[PDB]
């Protein structure tokens, strides 16, 4: 009577006549990776295939899953969106999720502080779960750190259907010295909580390249903890403002 | 040069060589996105025929980005053996396709002929090849390199052990290594994408990989897939150097996007020669994949196949131990489904072999793409029949930190026993002495990482 | 047995074994049309787990159509070795999958074990296999038969020569035979679907085929794929008997649709034994394909995979020389695209081999399905690595009269030279003496029908 | 380090590493002339023991000519793999000898270890080896390269065809080419020392060579052994490029004597890559020989063996297709007799293989030295058992214009049929198709140039 999503299914060791089964338990504990499931000839054991397929069904669902505007409105965040109108078009048009729609620009100019030192921008990107699960834990202490030891903290907002490069236009419109972006990275097989941050010093659409950004990926309880990540982002920000540079232009 | 033909009484004219190259592609997500695809099936066929009629000279003399404007174009053009080029410059692409495929064209014939190509010509040839053309053509063009293992010998099949961890936890990395070795994976490289690109962390990950290599005296090499500058740093400062890795792009703009200067790859080769623990003469590792240029706004109106082929012309200049496409690494926007991902994998592999590089494939997909694990198994088998130098291996193919699915350790053992292929000969010897492999097959004791304990 | 599992905390219940078997299938347009398909991926997987947990007994005792209601059910059940069944009846389908796939399970092991299976159990196994499982499993289950050629020996790959003509014109038929023979096709059979189902015409076609066989003394056999009744008439009346063909279906109602009585197959065996020009002991040729039962309203609520498996169970009773699925022969209503057609072909071939029949595949598709020639090339290569007994050949894959695309003569030579496979040993001898083949490869002067004049 | 030992109670002191390296040599007329040779056998042996006791470090850090003073020293030192050097730097030369000779040291082991050596260390090893040590050690260090032929594979033995003419008369040149080809000579190269060092003449000779190559489609390469500058001119101006040749010397002053800049060798590689008709990746040809540095007053107090080893170290930087010492090419002042010439040839070949270059030998002597044709026959056979990559061939060994005797065309066939060795595999194929060779042996109709008409 095994649920394939259960903790028991996850910890299952399937090696048939193991040399040292105690080592296998230790190994399986070492990692979230699907080790120690054994084999049938050269092929996966039936139970390992089954759980894989179960996880895959769940993974697909997380791709198309969207945050309620009710949720973001309750976060007290302004909601804006890229040129994209829906989840299906987002997946097929990167160029559109990298540009603000013509009303986004006008909302940001009318509602956000001009020329901040540090601007936080938040998007669902490729995984809604990454921001929903992580949000209360990363966002407040981040913008606490920025004001608490810091200076001009911009007003944070949510971009629907965003892609990372949309932060270059955003930085131009608001004249941000630094722009930081929390965005869902594409969902993995067994996990959709993984959040990244993409940050730029004084970006420009026509000049800034991808290497000009600093990346901090794999933010979530199973990688770098949201609370802890928020402190490293605050630190990064102030180093960017000191150095007038980000990513591949930052010392050590 | 004719840029026009008539199909069923309809005249099909194209602007230039670049358009012909684009609209000759089999339908894919990314071409439509770049705005360069055919408008219809007939126009695709017409573009194919027009292209098949162009000469090697036609294509060579119209690179997708100009010589003066692009250092990658310069690198590719400056590498041409003009004596080989002169022999073939008046061939039509149709005659070149038929020549590559001919059983009367030997490995040594292709050895010299390929030196007269540029990547655009490589790409042109691929565009007028059916799927079986790409497989059979690739199979008759073996490319063999040597680090601490030999890779690419016909009748063999290698694998990268990809023991990635969310936290770079040395325990998790070690666990996955032991598991991979137990299936006979790791003859290509034991290669980690780290979470943090800093020297102390790179050294620690290398120390973990080499701890295992050194303890069991494994004939293989390690790699940490951070930025080339950081690897060089670690190695200069004393880390064990195995393969030196860099992702590449097929234009100068694309290289800028990635933060890479060609001088860095020169230096990587110099650093390998002074520091690296490699017996053979090859120590570089490049990774590629369709869509990277387009994503970087760096395709200059060229298609993603033509741009990918330019990755191979670049890499060839540096004589790498291995190169692989990460065929479906990005998302549905560039390759939408099974059909498109398979085709791309066959193209990429054929083009790499034709360019004379040690070409493998990470047969993979993402969860936002219309694909599943059965796709990876279809493609990996097809590519094995084509003589793919190597694939990846992760436990069941689930990468916990790059958030995609590649091939399982099981898949390499499966492919080897299905097709009677052997690992790299030096690694095979090691597997046999470990009691893991006998006559190219996993023993009863195989597949159990606890065997190393 | 359980007809219920929980998956991610949601209970998944099923009505009966039949429902479980249907929903476990990978998605295809056929199961949707039949209205028996899973509602989501979650329920597909839940059905797979429920199935994987049922025993051989559970499935053996629950056939899609009842014993007393269906002559094919009775044939299948009556053919069970009850000693072999009793050894395995308490195995889960999970355990049977792992047994089939194990490297410690030999050909001889499977030889006895397969006798304790029914078609439904064969189906259940296929349903919980990945694409690689289906290929590797099928490869370790060789099935060898003999007419005038030997087919199915590992390391070999045969082909039907299919010289069809819209008017049954003996010149057009002969033309394609010389063409196919020049590419080394025809070791399975020289088989024609004729236009008129008529004794005079059948003998004329047969006379045509055997004129070429007798002239060049070719070790092969000829066939005319009309109704079994008419072939029997013609052979009784003096026409040369090679293989006797019938299309089959996995239910009694299905067989009625086709105008087939079981006693006709008994009679075809008897006629074979009195009349046919066959050295070995196998002389029957069956053809199958997912969707036939559904078309005939004879699936009785069962999915097309389970139905197709029942065909092989029927076929096994008559020990035919060859069987093939005609994988994409009908259209998108049953198998929509590349993806689904590849899966079905792998499924059909694996089930055929598990049932212990001489299983080949017509890798084919139709022009109203979402498919192209690159699909046939993907699929033929995958199946070849699976040890597929034979494929078809026509000039470039174009049937001028059945209105679909199968594999080219080129494709058999491609597969053979790609995978180092040989023809039937008897036929290979003949190709060598004709100067068409040397060491498994087409000579310079192969692929030229004028070689025969 | 110690520069001192006692032997039979008598103290033997030496001034510096250089002195030790010189006196350790087996006696030759060259070291006497240079005034660096041992005073007696006792002091020869004492020097050998002192040397055998110094470390790799001791010798690596004490090159005959200082880093900042000599471009060749810098090339050699800059090419060291410092990770490989660090593993062995504390080994005695005694220990390095025993390592090289050990049956537990593999080709792959030596492949890495040799990268931590400098030429001086290579020399030191040769100095404490017996004749059998030099032969057996060299044999377990194969070095394989590829142009249009593959050279250096164990079980094979190649040969340069040397069709020199006092007037560069194309008829005389062609005559000897047909003669050499009939004995199976020319798989290494068809190489002419020309009379005039002149573009028109070089192309004419090259045209002659390639006329025969192109006519019979011979898998080989041609070369004209004029100054590298003039070969580059001719090839740039349209003459067929095969191998590019330069004589070398192991000091900067030596290179100046020859009119050679390092940048000329860089340029020869670049020209090769743009112009040359070579399938594989090796296209350079170097020639060396004990005594050149001494002749040039460029030995700086070093013995001729240590100097010759520095040539190989230089050569290795450019990864040439072939190198050979021209062992007895100059005269008795440097190598007096049979005895000394055999020793030098064994020394040169062993050092070349230890340096990891494609080492052959021109087994030759001059008429003012104490030597005869039986010397060339002794030496060619010994070196062949050592796995010598190639020797020369002229008609009966008589060079009508360089004024010495090398090996006959007969001698290559002799060696091959004596030791069961084959030609380069590509060339062997060609000989077989011409009916010149069957199973490694000359057919009845071999050795007859009229076979080509
Ligand atoms: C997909 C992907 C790519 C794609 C490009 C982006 C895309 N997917 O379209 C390709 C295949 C081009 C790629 C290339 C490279 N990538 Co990348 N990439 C990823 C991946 C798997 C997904 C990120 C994502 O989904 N972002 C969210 C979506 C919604 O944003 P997007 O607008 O659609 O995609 C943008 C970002 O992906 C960004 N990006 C992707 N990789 C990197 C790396 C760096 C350093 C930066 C600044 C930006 C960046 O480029 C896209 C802009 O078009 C991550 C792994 C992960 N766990 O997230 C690694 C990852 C981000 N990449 C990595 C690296 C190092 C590289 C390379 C430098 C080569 C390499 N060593 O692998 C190159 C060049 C990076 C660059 N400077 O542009 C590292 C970054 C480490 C760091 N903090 O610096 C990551 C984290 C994986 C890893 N652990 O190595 N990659
Ligand atoms: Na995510
Ligand atoms: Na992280
Ligand atoms: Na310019
Ligand atoms: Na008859
Ligand atoms: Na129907
Ligand atoms: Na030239
Ligand atoms: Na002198």
């Amino acid at each position: 009577a095994l649920d394939l999503g259960s903790a028991e299914a996850k910890a299952w060791i399937g090696v048939e006549n193991p040399h040292r089964a105690d080592v296998l338990t230790e190994l399986r504990r070492s990692t979230v990776a699907r080790v120690c499931t054994g084999r049938a000839g050269p092929r996966p054991r039936t139970q390992a295939l089954l759980r894989f397929l179960a996880d895959h069904s769940r993974s697909k669902d997380t791709v198309l899953k969207e945050v309620p505007e009710e949720w973001v409105k309750a976060q007290g965040l302004l909601e804006v969106r890229s040129e994209i109108s829906d989840k299906n078009l987002y997946l097929t048009r990167p160029d559109m999720g990298r540009r603000l729609c013509a009303e986004a620009v006008e909302a940001l100019k009318a509602q956000c502080v001009a020329n901040p030192d540090v601007q936080v921008v938040i998007s669902d990107g490729l995984s809604t779960d990454a921001i929903t699960v992580n949000y209360e834990e990363i966002l407040p202490p981040l913008m606490a750190g920025l004001k608490q030891a810091g200076l001009k903290v911009g007003t944070p907002f949510f971009v629907r259907y965003g892609r990372v490069k949309i932060e270059d236009q955003i930085g131009e419109i608001l004249g941000a010295k630094v722009v930081i972006l929390l965005v869902g990275e594409r969902p993995g097989l067994g996990q959709s909580e993984s959040l990244s941050c993409y940050a730029v010093y004084s970006p420009r659409m026509a000049t800034t390249v991808e290497a000009d950004r600093t990346c901090i990926s794999n933010i979530h309880q199973g990688g770098t903890p949201p609370v802890e990540a928020a402190a490293v982002i605050v630190d990064l920000a102030k180093r960017m403002l000191e150095q007038k540079a980000s990513g591949i232009n930052m010392t050590r | 040069m004719k840029l026009k033909t008539t199909l069923f009484g309809n005249v099909y004219q194209f602007k230039d060589v670049k358009e012909v190259l684009a609209k000759a592609n089999e339908l894919r997500s990314g071409d439509v996105l770049a705005g360069v695809a055919a408008a219809s099936s007939q126009e695709r066929v017409a573009a194919k025929q027009v292209l098949s009629e162009m000469t090697v000279a036609d294509i060579r003399n119209n690179p997708v980005i100009a010589y003066e404007d692009d250092c990658v174009t310069r690198l590719i053009q400056d590498d041409v053996n003009e004596t080989a080029y002169n022999q073939i410059k008046n061939w039509s692409i149709s005659e070149l396709r038929e020549y590559v495929l001919s059983d009367e064209t030997s490995v040594d014939d292709i050895a010299f002929t390929r030196k007269g190509l540029t990547s655009e010509v490589v790409a042109a040839v691929a565009k007028i090849c059916s799927n079986a053309d790409l497989i059979y053509g690739a199979k008759k063009m073996p490319v063999i390199k040597k680090a601490n293992t030999t890779i690419g010998i016909p009748g063999t099949f290698s694998a990268r052990l990809q023991p990635n961890d969310t936290r770079d936890d040395v325990q998790s990395i070690a666990a996955q290594i032991y598991e991979g070795l137990s299936f006979g994976v790791g003859d290509a490289v034991i290669g980690v994408n780290p979470v943090t690109d800093d020297v102390e962390n790179l050294s620690r990950v290398l120390d973990t990989i080499y701890g295992v290599i050194d303890k069991f005296n494994i004939p293989t090499q390690g790699c940490v897939l951070a930025h080339v500058t950081t690897q060089i740093e670690a190695i200069r400062r004393g880390a064990p150097g195995g393969l030196i890795f860099q992702s590449i792009c097929g234009s100068e703009k694309g290289l800028k996007e990635f933060g890479v200067e060609l001088a860095m790859l020169d230096e990587a080769r110099a650093v390998g020669a002074e520091f690296n623990r490699i017996a053979g003469e090859n120590c570089l590792y490049f990774e590629t994949g369709q869509g990277s240029a387009l994503s970087a706004g760096a395709n200059f109106g060229a298609d993603q196949v033509t741009m990918e082929a330019r990755n191979y012309g670049l890499a060839r200049h540096y004589d790498p131990f291995i190169v692989n496409t990460v065929v479906g690494f990005i998302g549905p926007e560039y390759l939408y489904n099974d059909r498109q991902i398979i085709r791309a994998g066959l193209e990429d592999h054929f083009m790499g072999k034709l360019s004379g590089i040690s070409m493998g494939c990470d047969c993979c997909y993402t969860n936002h793409a219309d694909a599943d694990q059965n796709l990876n198994e279809n493609l990996m088998i097809l590519l094995a029949t084509a003589g793919c130098n190597y694939i990846m291996g992760m436990p069941l193919g689930d990468d916990i930190m790059l958030n995609y699915q590649t091939t399982a350790f099981h898949d390499t053992a499966t492919v080897r026993q299905l097709l009677n292929l052997r690992p790299s000969p030096e690694f095979e010897r090691w597997l046999e002495s470990m009691g893991i492999m006998a006559n190219g097959r996993l023993t009863k004791r195989a597949g159990d990482p606890s065997l190393f304990f």
